[PDB]
């Protein structure tokens, strides 16, 4: 009803392809699909390893193994972008 | 035409002679409302799956493996003996293959010949004639471990043992 | 292709012109976050690595007066831990920040592209006035900051791992 | 050729390093055929160093090894390693630099085994290490038959030289030399 704004550098993410464009992927848009999925793999093995050593959570759990821990849904992502990715030839 | 199933019913129209296992039998017609190529692909992907279940569900009578040498041979009470991990490792390696089936079927479901994931390393069906006849093999052993393993799975249920083990001891009524 | 990394492919984001450019980037992370802010988060990183791993040195050779009754026998992070008991540590970090409170200011400049990645046109002595030793002496900026990245950490962890202190650790 | 009773199939082709037709399994059909180049040739250079490692740890041992390892063959090693860095031994931990050595070159070149599978001008198993320059020096491609055979052959022996321990405790060099 009036323009509603939306932040510098919005542009189009509607998509009825196969994949969306890597646009979508913002920062990402750029890497290869090799990479998302080696990326992806890697996070799971590393989060899943992180996550399964502090299974039994102590008062003194490892830092370093609770950051890691969050590997795990992030290489859910990055293989939804691997997919992406291939799908746009990259 | 007439069905050669059932001699008495017309023949199901969207089903062919081209197609490995027909034997014009949609009584209840599938086909003529679901897609026959995605029926097709998906009785064949069952059947496969029912090939390694009949297998799977038989072999422990014979041999196990050394790490599972110690788990039942009944095979409802070893799908329980078998660790999550396991369970997990088996999940993502089905996965991985079906991963080839989505691209089969939800992208690529024209191009082929229905179940056709690229899978032939010993270059069998090269000869045609052999190539038909596996084709139709495939089908019908498909469906007959869907039926074999329908039975042994439930004669698990009733005598709780393997269906081997339920024959030699001759277990063979609910009791 | 790449200069560094004859396997891999040339990096899109790099440049010849660019200072310490030898064509490095084998996990394209040039293509992830924005060149320019990667390259004044390198500066930055280069120069506090810099003056950490010649203050490590300069603190084996010697103290300043009195430091050495603050704190006992504590080196490198040991010291670190004694003087956020007293103030050294706080007021450094509260002027430090204060620094960066403008460098947040000019790191926004940076990224619109107003201003040079790590130029904050500190010349109390002038040595670039050439133009050409301003592009060496930035490559060697550059490089010196990497190499004492590397090294704040490989005497940090020699620290970690043995407690001598890295003059300490090789006379020991 | 090499099995005539089952070729190799269409999908390799004649002109790679080590073709000597040898695909009875057909396993080419399956997976990429230049991630499976590639993956050869990182068994067969992996496989070497150990097989070379084998042999060489049974002839001749680094000074001051022998405390922390006791008795320990090929294998024993490792387990020795880790189970005094488990205690906290600070010279115990040479595993965990060649894993975070070996690995971080695995990272770095994480890229490139997708990029000759993308079409990019690396093919499979080629890095250009050439400092000797023995390859460029001479001609290319028979040292690479000599890699990918040579890998086979140490993949082989290093199966050989690690079941031959499990059974008997002997190492390589002794175990070749005693005949049980
Ligand atoms: C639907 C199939 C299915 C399912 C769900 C299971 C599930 C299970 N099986 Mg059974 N099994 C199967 C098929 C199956 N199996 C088949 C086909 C065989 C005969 C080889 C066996 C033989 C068997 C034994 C001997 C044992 C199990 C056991 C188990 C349990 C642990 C997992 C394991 O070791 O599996 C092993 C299953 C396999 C190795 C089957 C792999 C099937 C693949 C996909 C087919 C291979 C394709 C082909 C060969 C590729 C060739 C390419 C070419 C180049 C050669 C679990 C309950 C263990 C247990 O707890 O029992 C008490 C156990 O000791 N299974
Ligand atoms: C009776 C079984 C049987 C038969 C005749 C076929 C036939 C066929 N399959 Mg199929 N398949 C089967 C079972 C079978 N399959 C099972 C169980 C699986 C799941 C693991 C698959 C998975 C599969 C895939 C994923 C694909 C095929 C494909 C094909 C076709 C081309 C390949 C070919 O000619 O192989 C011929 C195969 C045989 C002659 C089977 C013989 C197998 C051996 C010799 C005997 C069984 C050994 C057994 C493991 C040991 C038993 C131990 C016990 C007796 C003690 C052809 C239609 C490909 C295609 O293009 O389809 C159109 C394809 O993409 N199949
Ligand atoms: C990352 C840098 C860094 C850090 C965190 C520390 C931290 C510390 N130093 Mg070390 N030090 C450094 C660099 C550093 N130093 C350098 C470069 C030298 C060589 C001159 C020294 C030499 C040194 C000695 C000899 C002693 C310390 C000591 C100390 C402690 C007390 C603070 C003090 O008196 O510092 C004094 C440090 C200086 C006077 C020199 C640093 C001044 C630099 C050049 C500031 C430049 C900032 C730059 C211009 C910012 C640009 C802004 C841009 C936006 C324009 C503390 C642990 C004491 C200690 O605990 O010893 C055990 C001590 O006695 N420092
Ligand atoms: C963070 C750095 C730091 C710290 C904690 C101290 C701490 C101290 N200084 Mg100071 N001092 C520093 C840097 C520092 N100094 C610097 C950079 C200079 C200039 C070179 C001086 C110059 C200085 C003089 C001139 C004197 C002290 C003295 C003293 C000590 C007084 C008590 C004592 O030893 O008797 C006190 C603990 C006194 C002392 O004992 O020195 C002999 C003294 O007279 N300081
Ligand atoms: C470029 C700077 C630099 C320099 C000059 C050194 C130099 C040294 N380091 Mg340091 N180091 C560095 C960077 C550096 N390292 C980095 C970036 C790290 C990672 C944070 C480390 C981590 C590190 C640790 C953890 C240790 C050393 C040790 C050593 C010493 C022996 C290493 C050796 O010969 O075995 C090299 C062995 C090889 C097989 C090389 C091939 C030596 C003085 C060790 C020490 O204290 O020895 C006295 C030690 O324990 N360094
Ligand atoms: C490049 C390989 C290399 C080289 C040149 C040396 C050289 C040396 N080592 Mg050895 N060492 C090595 C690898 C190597 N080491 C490896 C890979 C390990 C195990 C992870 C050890 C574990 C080891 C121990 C445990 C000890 C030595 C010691 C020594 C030194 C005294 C000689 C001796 O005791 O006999 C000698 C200079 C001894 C030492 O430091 O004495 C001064 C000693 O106690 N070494
Ligand atoms: C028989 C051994 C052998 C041969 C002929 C080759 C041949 C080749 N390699 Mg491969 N490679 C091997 C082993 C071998 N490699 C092993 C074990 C490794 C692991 C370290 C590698 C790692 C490797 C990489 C990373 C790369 C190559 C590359 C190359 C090419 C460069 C041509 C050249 O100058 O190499 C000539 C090589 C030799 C003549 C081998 C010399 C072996 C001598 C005897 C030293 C042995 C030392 C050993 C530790 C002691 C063993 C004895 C002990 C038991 C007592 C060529 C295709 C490059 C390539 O393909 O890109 C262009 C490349 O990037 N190779
Ligand atoms: C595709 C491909 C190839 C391949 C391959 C592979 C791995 C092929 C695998 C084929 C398999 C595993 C076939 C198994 C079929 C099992 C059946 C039909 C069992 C039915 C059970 C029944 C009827 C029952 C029952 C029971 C009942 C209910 C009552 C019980 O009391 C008793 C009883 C036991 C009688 C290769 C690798 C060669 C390469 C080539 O280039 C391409
Ligand atoms: C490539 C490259 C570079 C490089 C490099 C390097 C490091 C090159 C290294 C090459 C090496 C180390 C090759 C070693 C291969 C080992 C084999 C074939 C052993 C197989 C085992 C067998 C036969 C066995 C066995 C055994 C059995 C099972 C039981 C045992 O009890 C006994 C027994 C022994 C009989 C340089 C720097 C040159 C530059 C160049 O520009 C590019
Ligand atoms: C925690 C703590 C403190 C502290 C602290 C500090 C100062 C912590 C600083 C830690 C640092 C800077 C660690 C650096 C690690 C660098 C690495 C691993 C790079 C390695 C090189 C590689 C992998 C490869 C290099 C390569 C080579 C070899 C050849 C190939 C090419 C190339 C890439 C060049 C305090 C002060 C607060 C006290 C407090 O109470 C506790
Ligand atoms: C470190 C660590 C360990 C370890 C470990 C390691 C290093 C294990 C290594 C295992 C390896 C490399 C096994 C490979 C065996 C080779 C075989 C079976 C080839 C057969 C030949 C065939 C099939 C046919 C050959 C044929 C013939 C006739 C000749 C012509 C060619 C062909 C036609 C192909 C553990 C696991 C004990 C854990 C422990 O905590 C510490």
């Amino acid at each position: 009803f009036s323009p509603v704004p939306s932040p510098e550098g919005t542009k189009e993410t509607y998509w009825e392809t196969k994949a969306p464009s890597s646009d979508v992927l913002g920062i990402g848009a750029g890497v290869s699909s090799g990479n998302f999925a080696a990326a992806s793999v890697f996070a799971a093995l590393v989060g899943g390893y992180c996550t399964g050593q502090v299974i039994p959570l102590t008062v003194e759990p490892n830092p370093l193994f609770l950051a890691g821990s969050f590997l795990l849904p992030y290489s859910w992502a990055l293989h939804v972008a691997a997919w992406i990715q291939k799908n746009n030839g990259k | 035409e007439m069905s050669e199933a059932i001699p008495f019913m017309p023949k199901p129209a969207n089903i062919d002679s081209s197609m490995p296992g027909y034997a014009g039998f949609d009584p209840l017609g599938f086909t003529d409302y679901y897609s026959a190529k995605w029926m097709q692909e998906a009785e064949i992907k069952h059947g496969r799956v029912c090939m390694l279940a009949a297998l799977g569900m038989v072999f422990p009578e014979f041999a196990k493996f050394p790490q599972f040498a110690s788990f039942s041979t009944n095979p409802l009470e070893a799908f329980y003996q078998v660790s999550p991990a396991g369970w997990g490792q088996i999940f993502l390696f089905i996965g991985v293959l079906e991963t080839f089936s989505y691209e089969k079927s939800f992208y690529n479901f024209e191009g082929g010949a229905p179940g056709a994931l690229g899978f032939d390393p010993l270059r069998m069906s090269s000869n045609p004639a052999s190539a038909k006849q596996y084709a139709a093999a495939e089908v019908r052993n498909g469906r007959l471990a869907m039926i074999g393993f329908s039975g042994m799975l439930h004669h698990a249920i009733v005598s709780k043992q393997g269906p081997i083990t339920q024959i030699v001891e001759q277990n063979f009524y609910p009791k | 292709m790449s200069e560094s990394v004859p396997f891999l492919k040339k990096p899109e984001a790099l440049d010849s012109s660019m200072a310490g450019y030898a064509g490095f980037d084998p996990l394209g992370l040039s293509s992830i976050a924005d060149i320019k802010f990667l390259q004044e988060s390198e500066i930055k990183h280069c120069r506090i690595a810099m003056l950490a791993a010649a203050g490590s040195i300069a603190q084996d050779i010697f103290t300043f007066p009195g430091v050495s009754k603050v704190v006992g026998t504590a080196k490198m992070t040991g010291v670190h831990d004694v003087l956020v008991k007293q103030g050294a540590m706080g007021q450094i970090l509260l002027w430090t920040s204060f620094l960066e409170v403008f460098g947040t200011i000019a790191l926004l400049e940076t990224l619109d592209g107003k201003r040079a990645p790590g130029d904050f046109k500190f010349d109390p002595l002038g040595f670039s006035k050439n133009a050409e030793t301003a592009k060496r002496y930035q490559l060697s900026e550059i490089k010196n900051g990497r190499l004492a990245m590397l090294a704040t950490g490989g005497m940090v962890h020699g620290y970690f791992i043995t407690g001598k202190g890295p003059l300490e650790l090789l006379t020991n | 050729r090499a099995v005539p009773f089952a070729p190799a199939p269409d999908c390799l082709p004649e002109n790679i390093p080590g073709y000597m037709g040898f695909d009875p399994l057909g396993l080419s059909t399956l997976c990429n055929v230049e991630w499976l180049r590639e993956a050869e040739i990182k068994h067969c250079r992996v496989a070497m160093l150990a097989a070379a490692g084998s042999i060489a740890q049974d002839l001749y041992q680094f000074p001051g090894v022998e405390k922390i390892v006791g008795s320990a063959k090929m294998t024993g090693v490792h387990d020795k390693i880790l189970a005094a860095a488990s205690t906290g031994d600070y010279k115990a931990q040479a595993m965990s630099q060649i894993l975070f050595w070996t690995s971080f070159l695995e990272i770095v070149t994480l890229p490139a085994v997708f990029e000759t599978m993308n079409g990019g001008p690396r093919k499979p198993g080629v890095f250009f290490f050439d400092p000797l320059g023995l390859g460029k020096g001479d001609k290319m491609g028979e040292m690479e038959l000599k890699e990918i055979k040579n890998g086979r052959l140490a993949m082989i022996g290093v199966g050989g030289m690690v079941h031959h321990y499990l059974l008997t405790g002997k190492g390589p060099i002794q175990f070749l030399s005693g005949i049980p």
